[PDB]
């Protein structure tokens, strides 16, 4: 709860530095059954409304059956292609193998969770979420079969929709998400189950007490795929997550154009920094999220995963702290529109104003506080609780912490603008400055030819 | 191609005694067994589910206990019915095995 | 209730060719596959494969490929083995099954025998 | 509903024109209560199926409060980041001060709405749409407690899910949705309650007017936070938008690349406007929608969002007229793809077909009507259901509207293909200009030395 | 069900090959209709239980039909826009006219089903998948108005809000989705109706049966128009997909970045193929779905869609074979920055290693079977189960087929990289010989004077 | 402006005679038909809704057939209820026609 | 127990201004649209126009345009027509229909004779 | 720091008399605001939850009425249990404060 | 049926340290932070602070700021009050109380007088 930030203005970039981390860098696939049952034909004449409704009710579910059987038969295009469900895929794929559901069926028989090995090697932890088989047979055969569909009361009718309405309910989210469905709902695994589950992964303690306070987090970042209907069982696999990396420094790093406030519409030339995004650290690197939105937030702790990252040393930190280090090549952008524009931050708010456009930071008891003029600045949380630029009012995060200010000179006033490359999205210093120079050796070979 | 082997391959007992039958899996079946017994011309009908949960409807004298590679199986008291041949055989891949047989007779 | 009722017993001779059938009731027939299990005259018993009740694709035991042949008919309910060009060898007891929780189940055995 | 449209041959592009606006700038954060219960431990002995059914309903409500308190505990690249749930996020810390839910509980006590004024100065607009502590305590709890659970009829247990049916779907969708809901379902605020809710807000009764013709529009723009569970009583806010500019003309830009209908596969030069979007008219300036998608449309009313927006000049409708004027540098990118495509406008279709792709436009009654040359042509809507360009049949817009063409020249007919720049994604006309111009002046300085 | 795959080492990619097409080409828009009932005032005092339950249910739904009458009241960048519902309002705006609900209501008279032509010639599909007006009116409204509101027994309470559920769900994703929902749910339509819609369709015997063996697959590729509400009658058009182009081979094409192996960060130059993705085949020419998120796949078919699609002749797997073929530019986009990725691909995984990053292939049972060197190179799936490349363990799929391997040079071991163009997103090896020639041509124009 | 004749524009008929009517379209009506009974001095009360299906609560001797352009209204048996002027009107598109009327007395 | 009652007879004399009033009970009126039929003495059925019962609009058949014009009170849930400029010709029975599943549904006439 | 004070520092009534309290706030504490009587040696129990709306279980002859800085507690009739010790106290922030005092006494 | 029952009477001397307790019952003890109010003889009442029944973090008005301190048991349901170095002045009444809908709920008192 130690959350900070730091605006530099010598590159119009705002780093928050409090934060955790909880990086997904693997899976773990359980396997969830239920006990079907096999619908013998109701030999029963007879049509009373109770009778009517339980029939009605054991229709819904050999559809919901029938149904799950034809069920079963700045810098983001660095990120590279990987298959999220290939290891639930896996474990269906074994599941098919005959004998893989015996045994799974004999290891759930007198409890409600085992821990299954499968014949490829894998241990993977079967559970037993629903019983319906048990109800269905017991309570609802002998009085639809012995004594010709005679239903006494009310009750049985309302307690066998309530018991089949999570397997319709499944059943209904199967068929719409074509049997891949993210994130798991609380009718696939409820939050107890979900705890369960959690509390007999082979983690340690730190990783349970992490995934048993944020369940929501933990639904949001798995899978469940539908694998089999076999020898009366139906199953599926929830491809839970595991995060070997907790309890590290992140940061993030907003940026923003860096424009020359020059008077007319050309003339001007822009600057933006385009290595914007989570970054955290894992194992002597540094991993980099540069969706930003691939990493859910809470309180304190960011939870990122790893599929969606690029892994880079600690030089990323240094480019942080100074942008024209050797030892690192800053990603920048070009480009010649001046547009107005505000990047909310975390305990603040980048404010660039160019042109001819209006941009204030006004509190909400007195007024406009502030009237920012041609340049980027940035204005903490403290005295501020929205920020207009244009015709585009922003509001801002009331998050506590210390906001900085770092005040340096505008990188982009020692670019001469004749020479300044202005279209680039992929470019860097170093590019930049070879870009300027072979330019300049052109002129030079010009004017002393 | 897991191969499994009794110990005692023959066998003799009282009408009061508590005998006990052994199986030595080829391979680590993790838990996954089972203990038919034949009756004089009839279908190897089986006693247990798995090593130690008891099937349901036979009589809670047998007791099978193990996990790995050494299984027991354990008539906790022998009557005119426990009078047979008892196999045992592991679920756990393909090909399924049997083991040799143990054929259980009268002191 | 889960019923396997199989053929009668038979005498044939040594290069004959034989079909054994086993009905099955009491459950849905295309839910569990049905395993083939030989027993011997003093020997120990011997599983030689299976057959899906849904694709009809069967797998056969090293022991028992070659001849052995495996099939079913879905709408009847029923599951037949064959065994082709009949030797001394081949006499015993053979077994139908299916996948109990754990255990198999056993229908009653069809005694096939093969003298001349 | 006077919706007309203007293609221009000279660019490739088409105006819709006949719109009016709904932006969205700014927020109302409401708060929505719940008055919660506390299940003292029902002890009762007996296991009836009515007391059964009321048990698994109490413990399906405690389960949700559970899960509720664990809960708390082309040019889109030029946007600028902005918090979508500051306003909510800040009301939720402001509620989590010591006293702000006791003065809210004691407000809405009488009544089922009030106007709260909190301690920090702004004014929220309480209400309390489910009472599930008055049903659970005065009915419930006597019958449980001192006739030792023996309940009578089965009416109140229907009773009893259907009033927890809703609590149950909110906590299901806050489970899911990480405890912020988009859009605002009718779980969390009904059709009858959104509109007590509008008619109640500090505007205009045009807005009023407006948000209660468009509630789906105002369900499908807002957001839902998950707030508090303290003091007995469940709170969310709902973030509700609200509209300050009205009834502005608003136009959209359909663009389509231009090329040159050279025979072979080189010597060939595309060209295709950037700004293709919604724009509107607020105050003095034009607002720039750039992705088309942060826009819903209605009957002939465009509901914007400024978060989402550009401001700019009128001259954006100046380059629309005319291209090469000087008051404005209009956005345009290069490639050398002849690649055919139509974009299926709102009153007809621009349809470009390069290369020997087979492009047509057919009716449904007669058949083929036309046949495409080379180069981007458009038909209306009025003889035309159909366009078919090479493999990819393309549906036609039934809107009803005077659709018109202005005839001209090509623009890239005055680029000489050996000098065209031929790979930009930000570009102008005054930039191509410019690249053309340093290109000349090199061949002129190669060519007289 | 014969897939297979070839990596080519020359450009580092993956052509998986084994695999059909089911290309969306058209549309048929079907009606749906719900015969709805009048609510008269129910003019009885007394507030029974039963009484009251059925009176909300029928305040349930009276809310329900006032809310529908107010709902009624690398390559990606060169698709062009198209109007998907435009059949649908096209229909919508037809049954709109004064007539046409007449004869609809009309011609499902005495079945559930029929073919009305509309006036404008089209031939439609019409259904009754729900008739509410017949138990409203005939159960309900005799017991609620002669008996002075006294109903006898409770299951018709829940025959009611069983039958009133399924209106009530469909006026909430309405009123969620602005009256267009996609994917159809099974609200809208269930299976057995979608069966009985897609075995009336006028189409071939094929299409029937692989529409009939994915209809998972059309529900996720249609949508459900909310249409009209009028003469007593509730309609929607649900408007499916037609695939008319079915049994063709198709291809996927897995790319990665080919990077120089240098020491050092400079003095390096990247390389990419940017025409990644689903290729096909229809009517000879190939067409081109550049997302590749846009085709689901199943088995061993992919269910492309031609409206996310480019239509290219067969050059293009001229270019997959050899890549310097006169008869075709191949897209490539270049670089500078080596970054350490892997392309998990079908029957494979393409892993580049640049840099001091450390990529292995890990098996399951044995571990870390190989050690990636500086370079791209490609492992099977046999006897791997896991890639991990830096701090990202990606998993490989298990689907069965020949993977194979094209050893050959890197391409990007020709270009010197003094004159490389470091800086594409849509180039290809033409535009980039002209540059390297024009580069060059500058070179010796400054050297020989 | 889809126009509409019968051929028998009189008729006469005994009290048990079957009679049969005929309308002629002049377009494809693809099914939409209707035929309406005027007593003496009364509102067109209509006897079917489709050219098929007749419409309840009239007798079951009125039996339409036809389509496109072809229709048929037979009454299966004449009564001192079955007389009056029997008109034939489409519904398919606007505006909405008669056919000439037929008039129907007795023999 | 849909009903559609009319008003009664008239008697006036050419160059007036008659309306003629359709009451609609037995249904929500606000549903369909009401159309009107004009009978004459001798010749056959004629049908002019409809009126919708939400916005107003209405729209004549190429016969009855100029001078009829229809019109209604949403409250009280009822429709009226108006002919101006009554002629010799304007004689006959004017009815009043909606649309029932195929057919219409029709009240009684007003005989409205224009004689001098 | 919004202080109150309370007018009737002091106060004497008859047994049938109606009479009136106020407090005036420092602060704009716009409603909340709630009257305790404190009997010999008791805790304050409260009247009012808010200014207007009373507390049930009390006698309605007690009516609150203000808003924003003057409030007015009026007892509408006294009684044998109608006396003690009256305060007043807001609660809108922290930290809250108390009147004066007024004390009741008879005639 | 919201009941807080507090310590009884108590004498001490100037100097000492005293803890007054108050036991919450008839809600969920963890909903409501408890408040303490103190009275005095003559005087008028002063709220001095609150103790959040969830992480026991307590906040104290100005004028009792520096010995008096807050401190609870969520298991038994209460909480109490520790006074420490007695004074002349600290003599009075201390209530403890939590939010009512409006107004407060207040425990019969704890005479608490310092004398020598
Ligand atoms: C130009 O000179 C060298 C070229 O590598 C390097 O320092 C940089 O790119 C440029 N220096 C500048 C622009 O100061
Ligand atoms: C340069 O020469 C011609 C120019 O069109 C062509 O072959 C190609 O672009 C270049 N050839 C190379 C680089 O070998």
């Amino acid at each position: 709860q130690n959350i900070t930030e730091e605006f530099y203005q010598s590159t119009c970039s705002a780093v928050s530095k409090g934060y955790l981390s909880a990086l997904r860098t693997g899976w773990y696939t359980s396997v969830i059954t239920i006990e079907l049952s096999n619908i013998k034909e109701n030999k029963c004449n007879g049509t009373d409304a109770k009778v009517k409704l339980i029939k009605q009710e054991l229709d819904k579910y050999k559809n919901a059956v029938t149904e799950l059987q034809l069920l079963m038969q700045f810098l983001g295009f660095l990120l590279g292609v990987g298959s999220a469900i290939a290891s639930g895929v896996a474990v269906c794929k074994v599941l098919h193998l005959e004998g893989e559901v015996n045994k799974i069926k004999s290891a759930l028989l007198s409890t409600n969770k085992a821990v299954v090995s499968l014949s490829n090697g894998v241990s993977v932890l079967t559970f037993k979420v629903l019983d319906l088989k048990n109800y269905i047979d017991k309570q609802l055969l002998p009085i639809l079969n012995k004594q010709s569909c005679s239903i006494s009361n009310i009750e049985t009718v309302i307690e066998f929709q309530q018991k089949n309405n999570r397997l319709l309910e499944i059943t209904r989210e199967f068929s719409v998400n074509a049997g891949v469905t993210t994130p798991v709902s609380t009718y696939m695994l409820t939050n107890s189950e979900l705890l369960s589950l959690i509390n007999d992964m082979p983690i340690t303690n730190d990783q349970k007490k992490l995934m048993s306070n944020n369940v929501q987090i933990v639904r949001q970042q798995s899978y469940s795929i539908m694998c089999i209907i076999k020898e009366e069982v139906l199953a599926y696999v929830v491809q839970l997550p595991l995060y070997g990396v907790i309890d590290t420094p992140c940061w993030k790093l907003h940026t923003s154009p860096l424009c020359t406030t020059n008077t007319k519409e050309g003339s001007n030339i822009c600057l933006t920094r385009t290595d914007r995004g989570w970054y955290c650290d894992n194992a002597g690197s540094v991993s980099f999220f540069p969706q930003a939105e691939t990493c859910k937030v809470q309180s304190n702790r960011v939870f990122c995963d790893t599929m969606n990252s690029l892994t880079l040393p600690s030089e990323v930190n240094l480019c942080n702290v100074d942008i024209f280090n050797p030892k690192y090549d800053c990603k920048i952008m070009t480009s010649k529109t001046d547009v107005s524009s505000s990047v909310i931050t975390s305990l603040g708010a980048i404010v660039s104003c160019y042109g001819k456009t209006k941009c204030t930071a006004s509190n909400k008891n007195r007024g406009i506080i502030k009237t920012f003029s041609n340049g980027c600045d940035y204005v903490s949380n403290k005295g501020v609780d929205t920020v207009s630029v244009g015709n585009t009012l922003y509001y801002v995060n009331k998050q506590e912490g210390k906001s900085l200010y770092v005040k340096g000179e505008p990188i982009i006033n020692f670019y001469d603008p004749l020479v300044f490359p202005s279209d680039e999205f992929d470019a860097s210093i170093s590019q930049v400055n070879e870009k300027i120079n072979q330019s300049l050796a052109f002129i030079r070979k010009s004017d002393e030819l | 191609d897991i191969q499994m082997t009794q110990s005692p391959a023959s066998l003799s007992a009282s009408v009061g005694e508590t005998v006990t039958i052994t199986c030595r899996s080829s391979g680590n079946i993790h838990n996954f067994l089972t203990w038919y017994q034949q009756k004089q011309g009839k279908s190897p009908q089986f006693l247990v589910y798995n090593a130690k949960t008891l099937a349901d409807g036979v009589s809670s004298r047998f007791s099978g206990s193990g996990s790995g590679t050494q299984f027991s199986l354990k008539i906790n008291s022998l009557q005119p019915e426990d009078f047979g041949i008892y196999y045992c055989q592991h679920f756990w891949t393909t090909p399924y095995t049997f083991g040799g047989g143990t054929k259980l007779e009268i002191k | 209730q889960i019923q396997l009722v199989q053929s009668g017993p038979e005498l044939k001779k040594p290069g004959e060719t034989v079909k054994i059938s086993c009905k099955a009731s009491g459950y849905t027939f295309t839910d569990y596959s049905m395993h083939w299990l030989k027993q011997a005259p003093g020997k120990g018993l011997k599983w030689m494969g299976w057959i899906t009740t849904e694709t009809g694709e069967p797998t056969y035991a090293d022991d028992f490929k070659g001849r052995f042949a495996f099939s079913l008919e879905t709408s009847a309910s029923t599951a037949y083995l064959q065994i082709n060009n009949l030797k001394n060898e081949d006499t015993g007891i053979y077994f139908c099954a299916r996948y109990y929780y754990g255990p198999f189940y056993w229908g009653q055995g069809t005694l096939v025998t093969v003298s001349t």
